[PDB]
């Protein structure tokens, strides 16, 4: 038969461009396709056609300006004429104005009377590309409900601005904001602290378990102050380690404080403190809660103390020994092995070696036994010819808290692993499925993903080679595609073939990859794919400094690498401020979780669905055999459900959905210049990259966090790194 | 409703009765929104019960009372705007959308299930709403219209009546000048005239065995399929002409007629597409500042006779006589209001 | 004791299906309502579960 | 009411905004006359009572 297949991500971003792709084969190629994205009410309508032919895949990235309102519904239909053929398909599709994802950044988080902030803000597009835009307002609110400062109607033109503003001799202390605010209503906050302070010169720093569990009887504990230029600090330490929530009141002058254990120590000349703990004092048990460790270096020659809070939250789990899954088949089949990778851990995070495990593969009746290797890693295989749904657990010890689980005042349990799986709806009894890599996927490289393709009998009829065809998609749309054909064997069952992708960029830090075989017959088969991308950008940037220097050694450079034609926002701060209090979600995770719609998965709220009306069901089952039995509904997966999780939906004629019948129809020398600050600038990065001359600020000595933060229509923005200058 | 807009075109209203009947349209509106569906959809029981889905003809009852109640009180587009997008993901390709019977009881709709009548009966619904002929659903509403009119005309039977006469009035809510044309010439040729008036009915004698009590299982829907015939006919671009409005006079007679002295008429789906095609037909005729028409009769043999109609005699019957065997009586009207003139 | 009860009733196809008795004239049934008994090895009974 | 009024007074509204509070008061209005007594008094329960 001739075939098509037409995909879509079900959601559309607007005042911009989106992908689509179409499949078509087997005969009468001059074919001409034609999508047709209509507002309903009222009208609208935006068209879009392509000619196309056999045996090709294209993708057409059709654009779609704004509306009037802000998420809509629209009728997507779709036209498929072949010069002796017809087909016409249509459906929902969620439009939205969607806001451009902007962003702020200070020179400091927190400020002091007299002085200036000094801020930017930026906007982006779904593609991290600069973007110029109107903005209509962004403002300065003062803790009381009352505001400070003001601006609006101000275009972007590098994709950012800066903007500053002076504060009194006298204004309100506290938490100050700024705001934005967007043509569509949409709002946005960065907030900073205002109050008077002292400059640090040195941070405590502990060591000790960030995560503690019952079965301990002790706890290693040190102290280390960092000092300017990380040397050593002399003077006095003392450490509260403590346990919480008590039998106190909370009330009534109690301390909900449990036991706070205190250590004492000079904080030696050379190298740092150390204290090994017992922790018979904590009674790691049911009714005493979270640890908390406050730590408070006393400097000497100043009787300077500080403090420092850490660790706590030391997990003190029940769960003890707890293992692992890492690269579990969600699925399995009737016609084939799944080999699930299951690694093995308790508490810390340690995998143990060498230690034995028991693996219960229920409804295949698969009682087997393994061990923990050095890693923990068992790869426990599995055939499956069987019944519709799966469950598998593994464990270490038996189904139960062994020691002491009924009492009603226990502390303690261990992990089981728990999956359950379910198989495809295949008819034809072929089937592709895939082994990824699946665990964390590095930028800018290659990886090679295979594949168990099976066929069942082959091509009935057909012609000689068979094709397969993959997406690989990206923020909720598209981002790249393929295909790849084989010749068949002649009525065989061939099982490996490998498929090799590029890691580049401009992929989400999940990767949805997808692959689908299709069959003259009418038939087809696929199986989707998730790959965690580490959080990495497309245009690669760099920093760089002529080196560290004396005090008022003023002549120094900062040097940054990016794409040939660009810019750069220069944030060097004297790290005092930020050592005494941090910077905020600041990093290429800061630009990605910002996002809107991660990962498009399943199909919004308001759009249900779209049905089918084939009702199979009989008059009486006509289960023919030893006995009659009634009808009922499977639970499996399927193709419709794979494009579903998938985020995207497609028109075909192919048997992509299972036959779901209908229900029954039955019823009734030196000169101080300014600190906390050394440089926040704007700079062009040539082609060669740039090199500025900084300026040795003087009276001054701590770390120097350099941030680099570029912008080029072409690559999109770029995050470099920490560079200190000390 | 209809009964609303009745008195209120008719003029024979006052605000209590308004106020009164407002009233019932909020409290039926929302105990109405108390049995449809989180996906917009609309059932007979519906919320309380999770595992459900809705009826095809009811939601489109419903939206057509939505409909003409935004026309009159207020409701909200979001309602409307649901069911119409349910209404178009249950349409088939060419195929028109299915019948997901969900119902109780086949008295209060007055079509035959069929998917044809189904099918039309939802698309002039739609049509009422005002709606672009391009539209995609409607584009294969019609599709379908021109497809089945074409096998039931072609065809010996395909109901001859209310299948063919819904139809008719969809196509008349097209544009379709010609085909609403030929299709209601086809309904008037099967007439059921009579006396003084004009209508239709079905086959009178079901060629397979039927009921007992009043042809259960049948309502028989004559008046109900009537007053679509006659909505067909008054319902042109510009405006209609005369021949419609002679025709639409005489089946109005009937309609009349038929009405039950307990009120409304022999159900409530008849009831409600008499009102809305009465209401029409005043919209069209009855005119309530054409106040000062003169009608004057003169036939050949000198015989000539003069009257005058306004509101105070606008339900007035002025009876002459007619002695003149050879009659060449020529009217002539003039000024403003339409006028009936019976003669026998 | 012939209980031929599967874990389900082991459909593939359009979807799984549930368990239930028949309903079926049977030769233990013709012999039964013949008014008498007998003893064999063959499957007369029809294979209930 | 007093929100709707709030908003339509100072001018920070909307239609949408609007008629999703339209519905609310058409609905608590009838909800709430699905409470009052036959002379006109209201009561918590009251009908079916
Ligand atoms: C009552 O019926 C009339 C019949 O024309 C409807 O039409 C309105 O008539 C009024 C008469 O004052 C005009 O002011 C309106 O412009 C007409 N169009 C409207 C309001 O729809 C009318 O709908 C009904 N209500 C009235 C009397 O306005
Ligand atoms: C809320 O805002 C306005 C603000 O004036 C309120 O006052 C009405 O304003 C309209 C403006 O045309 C006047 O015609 C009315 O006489 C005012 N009183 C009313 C309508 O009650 C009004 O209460 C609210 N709605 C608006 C904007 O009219
Ligand atoms: C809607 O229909 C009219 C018909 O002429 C068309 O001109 C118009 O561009 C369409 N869209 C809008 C917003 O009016
Ligand atoms: C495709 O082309 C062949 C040969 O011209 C023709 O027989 C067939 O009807 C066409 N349409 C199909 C397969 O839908
Ligand atoms: C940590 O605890 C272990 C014993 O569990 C001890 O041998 C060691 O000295 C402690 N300190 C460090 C840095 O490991
Ligand atoms: C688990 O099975 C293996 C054989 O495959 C066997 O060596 C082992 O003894 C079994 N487990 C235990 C606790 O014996
Ligand atoms: C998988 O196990 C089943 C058990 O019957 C067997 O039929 C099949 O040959 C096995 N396949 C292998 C080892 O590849």
């Amino acid at each position: 038969k001739p075939q098509y297949m037409v995909l879509v991500p079900s959601l559309l971003h607007t005042e911009t461009t989106e992908k689509g792709c179409v499949l078509l084969s087997y005969l009468n190629e001059t074919v001409t396709v034609s999508a047709s994205l209509e507002s309903v009410r009222g009208n609208r309508s935006l068209f879009t056609d392509l000619e196309a032919e056999n045996d090709v895949l294209h993708c057409v990235a059709f654009a779609v300006p704004k509306s009037s309102s802000n998420e809509e519904v629209m009728f997507l239909t779709v036209q498929v004429k072949g010069p002796t053929q017809e087909f016409k398909k249509r459906t929902t599709v969620m439009v939205k104005n969607e806001d451009s994802l902007v962003f702020v950044q200070t020179d400091k988080s927190i400020y002091k009377p007299g002085q200036t902030v000094k801020f930017r803000v930026v906007s982006m597009d779904e593609n991290f590309h600069p973007l110029n835009e109107l903005i209509p307002l962004v403002y300065i609110q003062d803790p009381k409900g009352n505001r400070i400062a003001q601006w609006q109607s101000f275009q972007l033109e590098g994709g950012l601005k800066q903007f500053s503003f002076p504060l009194s001799s006298e204004p309100f202390q506290g938490s100050y904001k700024v705001v934005v605010q967007k043509k569509s209503g949409g709002r946005t906050e960065h907030p900073f602290t205002v109050e008077e302070f002292v400059l640090p010169k040195f941070e405590v720093q502990v060591t000790v378990p960030k995560i503690i569990t019952i079965l301990e009887e002790e706890m290693n504990v040190s102290v280390c102050g960092l000092y300017t230029y990380g040397k050593p600090v002399p003077g006095h330490v003392t450490v509260s380690i403590c346990r919480k929530y008590s039998d106190a009141s909370d009330c009534h002058g109690e301390d909900s404080q449990a036991f706070c254990e205190k250590f004492s120590g000079q904080l030696n000349s050379h190298g740092c403190f150390y204290q090994q703990v017992k922790t018979k004092v904590f009674q790691l048990k049911r009714k005493e809660y979270e640890m908390k460790l406050h730590t408070e270096a006393q400097i000497q020659e100043e009787g300077t103390v500080v403090e420092l809070t850490g660790r706590q939250s030391s997990e003190i789990t029940r769960t003890i020994t707890k293992l692992s899954f890492v690269k579990v088949d969600s699925h399995f089949r009737q016609g084939i092995p799944f080999f699930g990778q299951v690694r093995l851990v308790d508490g810390k995070g340690v995998p143990i070696p060498n230690k034995v495990i028991f693996i219960r593969g229920n409804e295949a009746n698969y009682y087997s036994n393994a061990t923990t290797d050095e890693h923990g890693l068992v790869q426990f295989s599995i055939n499956t010819t069987n019944v519709m749904g799966t469950s598998l657990t593994v464990r270490v010890n038996y189904k139960d808290r062994s020691p002491c689980y009924g009492y009603q005042w226990v502390s303690e349990e261990h992990e089981e692993a728990h999956h359950t799986a379910y198989l495809v709806f295949s008819p034809s009894k072929s089937f592709v499925h895939l082994e990824p890599m699946s665990h964390e996927l590095p930028c800018g490289h290659t990886q090679t993903v295979q594949a168990h393709y099976i066929l069942n009998g082959g091509t009935l009829l057909g012609l000689k080679k068979l094709s397969f065809y993959y997406l690989i998609m990206a923020k909720g749309g598209i981002v790249r595609t393929g295909t790849h054909g084989l010749l068949v064997k002649q009525e065989d069952m061939k099982g490996h073939f490998s498929i090799s992708i590029p890691v580049k960029s401009d992929i989400a830090p999940v990767a949805r990859l997808l692959i689908y075989a299709v069959l003259p017959t009418g038939d087809v088969i696929g199986d989707s794919a998730k790959y965690d991308v580490e959080n990495c950008l497309a245009n690669k940037v760099d920093l760089s400094f002529s080196p560290s220097q004396s005090l008022p050694a003023s002549h120094a450079h900062l040097r940054v690498t990016a794409a040939p034609q660009s810019v750069c926002a220069l944030r060097a701060v004297d790290q005092s401020v930020l050592l005494m209090k941090p910077d905020a979600e600041l990093s290429a995770s800061s630009v990605y979780n910002l996002l809107p719609e991660k990962d498009l998965t399943g199909f919004p709220g308001p759009l249900n669905d779209q049905d089918n009306e084939d009702c199979i069901n009989r008059h009486n089952v006509y289960i023919n055999g030893i006995t009659y039995t009634p009808v009922s509904s499977t639970n499996e997966k399927d193709m419709y459900s794979f494009l579903e999780d998938m985020g995207l939906k497609a028109f075909t004629n192919s048997k992509i959905r299972k036959p779901k019948m209908c229900p029954q129809l039955q019823q009734y020398t030196v000169r101080k210049y300014f600190p906390e600050t050394w440089i926040w600038d704007l700079v062009v990065v040539n082609s060669a990259g740039v090199a500025e001359v900084g300026v040795t600020v003087p009276d001054t000595i701590t770390e120097w966090k350099a941030g680099a933060f570029c912008l080029s229509e072409d690559a999109g923005l770029g995050i470099s790194s920490t560079a200190s200058l000390r | 409703i209809y009964v609303l807009d009745y008195l209120n075109e008719t003029q024979q209203l006052t605000p209590e009765i308004k106020s009164k009947a407002i009233g019932y349209l909020n409290t039926g509106y929302q105990r109405q929104l108390n049995y449809k569906h989180y996906d917009g959809s609309y059932s007979t029981f519906g919320e309380r019960y999770g595992r459900n889905q809705g009826n095809t003809w009811l939601t489109a009852f419903v939206l057509k009372t939505f409909a003409q109640a935004r026309a009159y009180i207020f409701i909200d587009e979001a309602h409307i705007t649901q069911a119409l997008i349910w209404l178009s993901q249950r349409q088939k390709d060419n195929g028109c959308f299915r019948s997901s019977g969900s119902l109780l009881n086949n008295a209060i709709k007055g079509g035959v299930e069929d998917e044809v009548t189904l099918s039309a009966y939802i698309t002039i619904a739609l049509l009422e709403i005002p709606l672009t002929v391009t539209h995609p659903v409607v584009r294969n509403a019609l599709f379908c219209l021109e497809s089945a009119w074409k096998t039931a005309q072609e065809g010996d039977h395909g109901s001859h009546v209310y299948t063919k006469a819904l139809l008719a009035y969809a196509f008349a809510l097209a544009g379709n000048q010609d085909k609403r044309k030929e299709v209601l010439k086809s309904l008037n040729e099967e007439a059921v005239k009579k006396d003084n008036s004009v209508h239709w009915e079905r086959p009178q004698k079901p060629k397979a065995p039927v009921g007992h009590f009043y042809e259960p299982q049948a309502p028989s829907a004559e008046v109900e399929m009537t007053s679509y015939v006659l909505l067909a006919y008054l319902t042109a671009q510009p405006a209609p002409t005369s021949e419609d409005l002679t025709s639409a006079t005489n089946i109005v007679k009937w309609i009349t007629k038929q009405q039950n002295a307990q009120g409304g008429f022999s159900s409530t789906q008849d009831t409600v597409v008499a009102l809305h095609a009465l209401s029409k037909y005043g919209a069209a005729t009855f005119t309530r500042t054409g106040k000062a028409a003169q009608v004057t009769i003169q036939s050949s043999g000198t015989f000539s006779s003069k009257f005058q109609v306004d509101n105070n005699n606008r339900l007035l019957l002025q009876q002459v006589s007619l002695p003149e065997l050879p009659g060449e009586y020529s009217m002539k009207v003039t000024g403003e209001g339409c006028v009936y003139l019976q003669t026998s």
